[PDB]
RNA sequence: AUUUUUGGUAAGCAGAACUGGCGAUGAGGGAUGAACCUAACGUUGAGAUAAGGCGCCCAAAUGCACGCUCAUCAGAUACCACAAAAGGUGUUGGUUCAUACGGACAGCAGGCCUG
RNA sequence: GGCUCUUCCUAUCAUUGUGAAGCAGAAUUCACAACGUGUCGGAUUGUUCACCCGCUAAUAGGGAACGUGAGCUGGGUUUAGACCGUCGUGAGACAGGUUAGUUUUACCCUACUGAUGAAACGAUGUUGCGACAGUAAUUUAAGUUAGUACGAGAGGAACACUU
């Protein structure tokens, strides 16, 4: 029981941001303060090519710093903000100040109530749960 | 070991001309003109009395006396062809799926639709001399009617093969449209 | 749907032999194979007939 | 593992049967080399199917034994126990060895027993009637090929396992010259000293 | 190396016997290449050969007669560069038992028999 | 041994088209034409291997002087320093652990990559032909098909079209 089911749709090009090994803020209140990119769903490489994600991707990552409950686990994440600018369909490109990510199950519920800042429209197309519990979304 | 002559006879009866020229033959009968080429077999055909048409060949070897006995029967098609046509009838077979059929006036080409629930279009275009028809009453059929045995049955192939179900156990599905009748007279 | 129907394919679909060895399928009542790989040979059965 | 039969096949030495020179050499894998009624008359099982083999090589006795129980479980199903008595002829004992730093010195220890076969020698005899003939025949073919390369199948014309044809056996039973021991018939002769002929009892 | 041989699963392995040979040896043939086949060498011309060849590379038969073979993996030969158990309604021979106008086989027929 | 790169094998892991099933569907297994294309990111270990965490259509098995040190690297292995253990009276020894311990030369020929280029049927431009050589695209997912066919139920496809 895993991977990303409760997608809905594409999900739009976005300049990969986070390889693997990216420590991102967790934006819910699960009570885990950081993510640890673990891998990315759906990535078949070239040789050392390090796996990316980027705002919008589920990704595969464990809790360093939170709720003793959380870490030492393997958990699935959705990346809400990244910092690595990409670009949109009227040629600005943007960026967030924080890499940040919300933990969910596969099937695209989140842990959580709250959603700590704003959600990237990118992932909201994509994770209506996750777009239901944004204060913003831009 | 080798076969010095064998000879094959091959009856025509009323209303059948026949023409054989450097084993080209010809066959004129009251529902048309059907010809076919020999040039590959070194095999002698006999200048047909209104009679009879007689095959020979000479100094043979066992596979070389086949083709004799085969281009006789060829003949015996052209000739019971053109005297008696060919019919065939398809039965069009579906078990949930009913298979929607669009046949052209010329009766040279048919549409299939909704095989199996398919999203795709069917289009075989039926050889020269081969007229496909449907009626009210046919019950789901198909018929194909011609002079030449092998257009007709080559169409009802064609027909019946662009239906072969794919990547599931044959025996159970069974949809298709397949011959029921063959070899029919008119 | 229609067994008068379901015969006809049937016999178009299990009524054929099999090739122990090419796996080919085979006229019914058949003696031998017909495909080169094994030199046509004399081994067959009948295609597994379905449920009933 | 036992060594594929391959390395032992051809006879390249001189024989090495179980003998006070031979320690520890193990047993053969055939122990029996009788099957069916053994009881039975030269009356009772006319009939000889026997199979020779047709090349010249050592015959596993693992091979004996696996040929052997083969055709015994098809001839006691196909017709009955009762119907055919089937023998071994061949016994397996030449003992093959097998050599376990480098090549100081080779001398294997004993790796295990084998029969030698020359061309024409018979590996198999069955004795049986004549309706049966055919299912022997059958049998024996299918342990001709528990074995290694070609053996042939064949009738003898001559009674059972006797060394008589099936003529002399008749015209030997019709002047009563005939004296009967199981498998064996002995023949009377104008030898014997008069206190033997059954007339002077 | 031929034949004979022992140890060894085996080896272009390790050992032995008789006669040679190769080493110490060229020439023609095995395309090629120590120990195979012919054949043993002074300088040179002719003729006829051995081994092996004669469609072209290549001297010399696309000679003249027989049988057998079609490969959607043909075949093409001593030592030599490997193939087995097992299979084929491909084709041709041969072996042993059978049928037939007191009409067979097969097919279609028809009621084992019958057209 | 790894890194780098190229090519070959097929006893095919995946992808294409099929045959077979104790093939309902889904999944799976056996076989055929077949490498054309692909066959990944990290823990520990010098590692080949092994084992785990993962993504993936798949995470196939091999060859090329166990491919590849004037291409690197130098962790392992195998000099000279030194520790322990065991052995030896000893000097010393381990097919047992530890720790420190140099990696030279291309300007030659070829090879390959690129770059000029004399000269025949007169010279010199411009526009072309094209022998031959090399070739390249491979997959995946989503929508729709559709909660559909099949199936008692659980479950659960595909072709066409579109992105
Ligand atoms: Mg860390
Ligand atoms: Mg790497
Ligand atoms: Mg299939
Ligand atoms: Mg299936
Ligand atoms: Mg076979
Ligand atoms: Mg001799
Ligand atoms: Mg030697
Ligand atoms: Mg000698
Ligand atoms: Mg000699
Ligand atoms: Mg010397
Ligand atoms: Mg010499
Ligand atoms: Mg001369
Ligand atoms: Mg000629
Ligand atoms: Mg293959
Ligand atoms: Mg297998
Ligand atoms: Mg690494
Ligand atoms: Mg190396
Ligand atoms: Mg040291
Ligand atoms: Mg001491
Ligand atoms: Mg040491
Ligand atoms: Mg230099
Ligand atoms: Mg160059
Ligand atoms: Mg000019
Ligand atoms: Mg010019
Ligand atoms: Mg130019
Ligand atoms: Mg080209
Ligand atoms: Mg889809
Ligand atoms: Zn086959």
């Amino acid at each position: 029981a895993r991977g990303r089911g409760g997608q809905v749709g594409t999900k739009a090009k976005v300049s990969l941001g986070l390889p693997v090994g990216a420590v991102m803020n967790c934006a819910d209140n699960s009570g885990a303060k950081n993510l640890y990119t673990i891998a990315c769903f759906g990535i078949k490489g070239h040789l050392s090519k390090l796996p990316s994600a980027s705002i919008g991707d589920m990704i595969l990552c464990s809790v360093k710093k939170g709720s003793p409950k959380l870490r030492k686990k393997v958990l699935q994440a959705i990346v809400i903000r990244q910092r690595r600018p990409w670009r949109r369909r009227d040629g600005v490109f943007i960026y967030f100040e924080d890499n940040a990510g919300v933990i969910a199950n596969p099937k695209g519920e989140m842990k959580g109530s709250q959603i700590t800042g704003p959600v990237a429209k990118e992932c909201a197309d994509i994770w209506p749960k996750v777009a239901s519990n944004a204060g913003s979304v831009v | 070991m080798r076969h010095l002559l064998t000879e094959v006879n091959v009856p025509i009866p009323d209303k059948v001309t026949i023409t054989a020229k450097q084993r080209v033959v010809e066959v004129k009968g009251p529902l048309g003109t059907i010809k076919r080429a020999f040039r590959y077999a070194s095999v002698d055909i006999q200048k047909p009395t209104a009679d009879n048409v007689k095959l020979q060949i000479w100094q043979a070897s066992r596979k070389e006396r086949a083709v004799l006995q085969s281009i006789a029967s060829q003949i015996k098609n052209m000739i019971r062809g053109v005297t008696e046509g060919y019919k065939f009838k398809m039965k069009l077979a579906f078990a949930h799926f009913p298979i929607q059929e669009a046949v052209a006036k010329d009766g040279s080409s048919i549409e299939i639709k909704h095989f199996l629930g398919e999203k795709r279009i069917r289009r075989i275009q039926a050889l020269p001399g081969v007229k496909i028809s449907r009626k009210d009453e046919e019950k789901n059929t198909l018929t194909l009617q011609g002079i030449d045995l092998n257009n007709v049955s080559q169409t009802c192939a064609l027909i019946h093969q662009s239906c072969l179900v794919k990547e599931k156990d044959i025996r159970q599905f069974l949809d298709g449209i397949y011959v029921s009748d063959k070899r029919l007279a008119m | 749907m229609e067994p008068t129907i379901a015969a006809l394919a049937k016999k178009y679909n299990c009524e054929k032999k099999v090739c122990r060895d090419c796996y080919a399928r085979l006229p019914p009542k058949a003696t031998n194979c017909r495909k080169r790989k094994c030199g046509h040979s004399n081994s067959l059965r009948l295609k597994k007939k379905p449920k009933e | 593992g036992r060594r594929p039969a391959r390395c032992y096949r051809q006879p390249k030495g001189k024989p090495y049967p179980k003998s006070r020179y031979n320690r520890g050499v193990p047993d053969a894998r055939i122990r029996i080399y009788d099957s069916g009624r053994k009881k039975a008359t030269v009356e009772e099982f006319p009939y000889v199917v026997h199979i020779v083999s047709d090349e010249k090589e050592q015959i596993t006795s693992e091979a004996l034994e696996a040929a052997r129980i083969a055709a015994n479980k098809n001839l006691i199903k196909f017709i009955s126990k009762d119907a055919f008595h089937l023998r071994c002829r061949v016994h397996p004992w030449h003992v093959l060895r097998i050599n376990k730093s480098g090549m100081r010195g080779a001398f294997g220890k004993a790796l295990g027993k084998a029969a030698r076969v020359d061309i024409g020698s018979i590996l198999f005899s069955v004795r049986v009637k004549e309706p049966h003939v055919k299912y022997a025949i059958d049998a024996l073919t299918r342990a001709k090929a528990k074995f290694p390369g070609r053996q042939k199948v064949v009738t003898s014309q001559k009674w059972g396992f006797t060394k008589l044809t099936r003529a002399q056996y008749s015209r030997l039973r019709n002047q009563k010259k005939l004296v009967t021991d199981g498998s064996n018939v002995k023949v009377i002769g104008e030898r014997g000293p008069l206190s033997r002929l059954e007339l002077f009892r």
